[PDB]
């Protein structure tokens, strides 16, 4: 009952992650405006969640195949087209563009991106590496690529229209991001908090 | 039995709202 075993415990589940926020006309003034989320895909990004708990009782983890997965909270005669992509670099930071459409085409460039109405639902890939590599759970330190395996950035292409050519303006809510998992720890801690 | 005097033909097409792609 006391055996020193290093062994990955591959567990699979699904957990809420955020209700996104459409940006509208208001506030989307420049190009950084257009990036509702900037979410990493850590274990332990997300609190509240199961996945975190579980991370924060071991060192590491792996996606073996990870996806996430947007449900729409509005109705389909709203319009407005989105973006969605999981850069491998934590670092990569498009945030530092100034030109909407090379923040567009960066993100397309990607090779797990989708693009998707706001008002249908789809599924982001993460494309996991090829250097078996581990990454850490606890809360990001010194560097990240010891820690993220990616960083989902959520993007809005057009302007939020509805029924009318009325162009709204309140920055409310339209859907409502999952995370289907399925990753491997390997070390059993606690990471502090 | 004047064959094909004044044929006609209908055909539906649906129009759905919000084409998705
Ligand atoms: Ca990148
Ligand atoms: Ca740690």
């Amino acid at each position: 009952a006391r055996s020193d075993v290093n062994a990955i415990t591959v567990l699979n589940g699904s957990d809420f992650l955020t209700t996104v926020k459409v940006r509208g006309s208001n506030n989307l003034i420049d190009s950084k405006s257009r990036i509702l989320v900037k979410q990493p895909i850590s274990a332990s990004s997300f609190l509240g969640t199961r996945i975190s708990g579980l991370s924060q009782f071991w060192e590491r983890y792996r996606w073996h195949k990870a996806a996430v997965r947007y449900v729409p909270a509005v109705p389909n005669t709203l319009a407005c087209q989105l973006i969605g992509y999981i850069d491998t670099d934590p670092l990569d930071d498009p945030n530092v563009i100034l030109d909407v459409d090379q923040l567009l085409r960066q993100a397309t460039s990607q090779v797990g991106a989708r693009q998707w109405n706001f008002s249908d639902t789809t599924t982001i890939p993460l494309i996991v590496r090829r250097d078996d590599q581990l990454y850490y759970t606890g809360q990001d330190k010194e560097n990240v690529r010891f820690s993220q395996q990616g960083v989902f950035y959520l993007l809005q292409v057009t302007t939020l229209l509805n029924i009318s050519g009325e162009a709204i303006t309140n920055d409310l809510i339209s859907g409502s991001l999952y995370l289907d998992w399925v990753c491997g720890f390997s070390m059993p801690q606690i990471n502090p908090s | 039995t004047v064959p094909n005097f004044n044929p006609i033909v209908a055909k539906p097409t649906v129009a759905p709202l919000q084409t998705n792609i």
